[PDB]
């Protein structure tokens, strides 16, 4: 992103497995990650006709400071990501409505911490289902579905 | 002029023509034709087709 | 160089044929009738294609290496390319 | 009231403005004899 | 356990109070209100809430679940409001830089997306104060946009007219026309008229207002007058 | 994928936009039926019905299409046929 | 007379041109073609 | 080439022509275009142009096709869909 | 979209009005009818009855028309005849 | 050219005769232009006038007609639009 590109670092990058074009990036400032809205996510398509990287193919406004944006291997364009909050969000790109997420997670005791990172895993039942974890800071294991967010289930 | 047009309120320097014939042939008699209506731009338009 | 070797193969007792088949079945080179250079030139351009799609479905990190085919008439080896491969045909008998 | 003073923009009413300026003054440049 | 949520009531209410006077419409400031309302009911004891968490944390947790609900509302709100103000003026700039005489159907198709997004804003089930201050404002900016187009002809509207055409030739001795120079001339005229109509028929954000909001741009500018007939009378004096 | 033009009768406008339509398609869609679907319904509106599509991984196919509206091309593996007829 | 003309016109639109043609997925280098100078193989 | 239809807007007439001309293209013929071919053909013949046939076992399509003219079927594992569109 | 006027025996503002009147009829409808419809209605309310309106990509005619009430123009590849007669 | 009428204002001897006047003009004219105009024309002399017809395969119409003098039918995949109207 050109204009917060000047002040920010990149901090968190990926791929999507699906749209091997779609370049994932997150920068954030070091400092403050704790109160403020502190930056962006900017994708840009390596796409026919994508003659200018500098200029995003989606921009996702994330309340706050996300690490480990990493996309389902099936689902078209579907990621889920680490708040320093303590909450991981899932969105879902497919909408276009870019910044709207899909679920949110709770505030309560179930996963207060502020987890380092979120990781996906295929789920036994159907191969389309991919659980989502987080590494607690405190000692839990902690997964769960996708509209399983809220009210965790392992 | 022998036109079926609607009349229009507003008129800004308008332009139209109209023809005639006298009966040995058609010469193509053509009038031409200035309007203005109003205390609007008076001699910013008058001045101009004459 | 490589004509005098293709001489040289072309007068062992056991080959009965050799095609130079250079653009997808278009061929510059012979030493048989042209009814057979044609069709020959395209059964092998199909067919070499085929092997190299099992090679690569078995395990999609290789490619074919070589490929022969046998019958009782004669039998046919070609040789994997990256513009064009060479067709001799030999009697195994 | 074309004014529209009490009003308030800030990316639309920027960008109008530059816009307007720059047109504007390169059709007074042109120096027609008009 | 309950400085967690504690500070995000807290936060909304700091935070509001602050963005959403971006926008000033009552949508959000009157909704924003209640909100507040639901914080001072809370706040009547505040006196006793200081004590709260010390001994027992769990009262203050209802006390802020209460506001938090509030809270949840009002952000819903807020990230509607958020996305319509980017939706408008993303179409708003882009108008302003079509210029009338040359691509003229990208300015209806502009005004049309407008009307559209308008109508996602009134399906919401408001009422007229909080409708009009949205459609109104967009409007005010859309009068801008449009003078702007306006302007930019009356400076050159002779110059980006559609092209004309005719066959001069020679018969008995006199110029004929083929079609008559009349005509061409007329359909000039009528071109430049077609132009200066359309800064008075105007069906954008608030096609059911009043149109009055954009005609007046046309006497306002009618300066350009002399301008653009001065320029036309002199092409047909060098043409003649 | 990589885009392949094997067969066109289609001004080059019109090619490259169909590419890039399928393209996005594929972007978006897992599903051929839901590919072309997509492909189908913007080609109606930007160029006219009536198109019609068809995406695949194996198949053959015989149709007749209208001069200046038809194209074959793969997406990597995914075989695009696009065409106008009615 | 009242019906002092009655202007007669006939119209006919045009015709479409279509062609039939041939696709598959599989198959080789040349897919489908519509129902010998060789210098293709000289640049290599 | 056991048949089974999954959907058709067709008279059942002309099913079984669609059926019984499938069939025969598939006795007759080993390569996909040229079974479509087959049956578009006779279609074409029978019912008047302009017939449009896909013949494979891994496609998805979105069509137009004329009221009455549409059919989609299997003969073992491969589909074949068969309408009238122009 | 583009209106091109082949034939007219009609005022100038009757054709320009003929080609705006089905343009709308062309936004608002896709069925030929209901185009015919749109354009037909408007020209008996603004220049009296009774007019007549055909619209479609094939058919040929053979009408009587009113002096100075007749055109035939394309929008797009879609053919507008519009007349009057009674 | 089998005949299937799908609206009629018209004596039952008049169908038919419209019907066989069109089955003839198709058997003896190749363009709808010249169709259209033969099966107008006899309908003049017989019915008199003023009579318009429209022939094709892909239109729509709106038009007014006399009471007891409109029929609308097809032969095989052709339309024909048969009216009096002035």
């Amino acid at each position: 992103p050109p204009a917060q590109a000047q002040g920010l670092h990149v901090t968190s990058i990926s791929w999507n497995s699906t749209g091997s074009v779609v370049a994932c990036a997150y920068g954030r400032l070091d400092h403050g990650d704790w109160s403020t809205l502190k930056s962006f996510v900017c994708a840009w398509n390596l796409d026919r006709r994508d003659l200018r990287p500098q200029q995003p193919s989606a921009v996702v406004e994330v309340p706050s400071a996300v690490l480990c944006l990493a996309f389902h291997p099936t689902q078209p364009s579907h990621v889920a990501g680490g708040l320093y909050s303590g909450e991981v969000l899932v969105w879902d790109l497919s909408r276009l409505e870019d910044p709207l997420l899909w679920r949110t997670g709770l505030t309560d005791d179930t996963h207060t911490d502020p987890v380092s990172q979120v990781v996906w895993l295929p789920e036994p039942g159907h191969s389309h289902r991919f659980q989502v974890l987080s590494v607690a800071t405190d000692g839990k294991v902690l997964l769960w579905q996708g509209i399983g967010v809220g009210q965790l289930q392992l | 002029l022998d036109r079926d047009e609607p009349p229009k309120p507003t008129l800004a320097l308008e332009y139209t023509y109209g023809r005639r014939a006298k009966g040995h042939n058609t010469p193509k008699d053509i009038a031409h034709f200035w309007e203005l209506g109003g205390g609007t731009s008076l001699l910013d338009l008058i001045s101009i087709p004459i | 160089e490589v004509e005098e070797t293709l001489k040289r193969l072309q007068s062992q007792k056991g080959v009965q044929g050799i095609i130079v088949v250079n653009t997808e079945g278009i061929p510059i080179k012979s030493t048989m009738d042209n009814p057979t250079t044609t069709q020959y030139a395209s059964l092998m351009h199909s067919f070499i294609l085929k092997a190299r799609s099992t090679v690569r479905d078995i395990d999609p990190q290789n490619d074919l290496t070589f490929l022969r085919i046998r019958s009782k008439k004669n039998e046919i080896m070609v040789a994997p390319d990256k513009d064009y491969f060479l067709i001799v045909i030999q009697n195994p008998t | 009231d074309p004014a529209r003073d009490p009003q308030y923009a800030e990316n639309e009413v920027d960008e109008m403005r530059i816009q307007k300026d720059l047109e504007l003054e390169q059709y007074k440049r042109s120096s027609s004899k008009s | 356990k309950q400085a967690i949520i504690l500070k995000q009531v807290a936060h909304f209410y700091n935070s509001i109070d602050q963005q959403m006077i971006q926008s000033q419409r009552p949508m959000m400031l009157q909704s924003a209100l209640a909100f507040e309302q639901i914080i001072k009911n809370s706040k009547a004891g505040s006196g006793g809430k200081s004590q709260i968490t010390w001994d027992n944390p769990k009262e203050l947790e209802g006390y802020i679940q209460k506001l938090q609900n509030a809270a949840e509302r009002l952000a819903t709100e807020n990230r509607k409001l958020r996305k319509w103000h980017t939706t408008f003026c993303e179409k708003v700039v882009v108008l302003m830089n079509i210029d009338l005489l040359r691509q003229q159907q990208r300015w209806k198709d502009g005004l049309q997306e407008l009307r559209t997004g308008l109508a996602t804003v009134e399906a919401q089930g408001f009422q007229a104060s909080d409708m009009h201050a949205w459609k109104q404002h967009w409007n005010h900016q859309l009068y801008k946009a449009l003078e702007h187009q306006y302007q930019m002809g009356l400076e050159a509207l002779n110059e980006n007219l559609p092209e004309i055409n005719i066959d001069l030739t020679y018969k008995q001795g006199r110029l004929q026309f083929r079609p008559p120079f009349e005509e061409i001339r007329a359909k000039y005229y009528r071109e430049m008229k077609r132009f200066i109509g359309i800064p008075n028929q105007f069906k954008g954000v608030g096609e059911a207002g009043d149109e009055s909001i954009f005609s007046i741009m046309i006497d306002r500018n009618a300066s350009g007058f002399l301008t653009i007939f001065s320029k036309a009378e002199d092409l047909f004096r060098r043409l003649s | 994928r990589k885009a392949v033009i094997k067969n066109a009768d289609m001004s080059e406008e019109m090619q490259q936009d169909s590419v890039e339509c399928a393209t996005q398609a594929l972007e978006k869609y897992n599903i051929e039926k839901d590919i072309a679907a997509h492909i189908k319904k913007e080609f109606d509106k930007k160029y006219n019905p009536t198109w019609h599509c068809i995406v695949g991984r194996n198949f053959g196919s015989y149709v007749t299409h209208e001069t200046k509206h038809f194209i074959y091309f793969y997406l990597g593996q995914v075989a695009i046929l696009l065409f106008k007829s009615g | 007379q009242c019906n002092e003309d009655n202007v007669e016109r006939d119209i006919q639109t045009e015709e479409i041109e279509t062609r039939e043609v041939w696709t598959q997925h599989p198959g080789e280098s040349t897919v489908v073609s519509g129902g010998t100078s060789d210098a293709v193989v000289m640049p290599k």
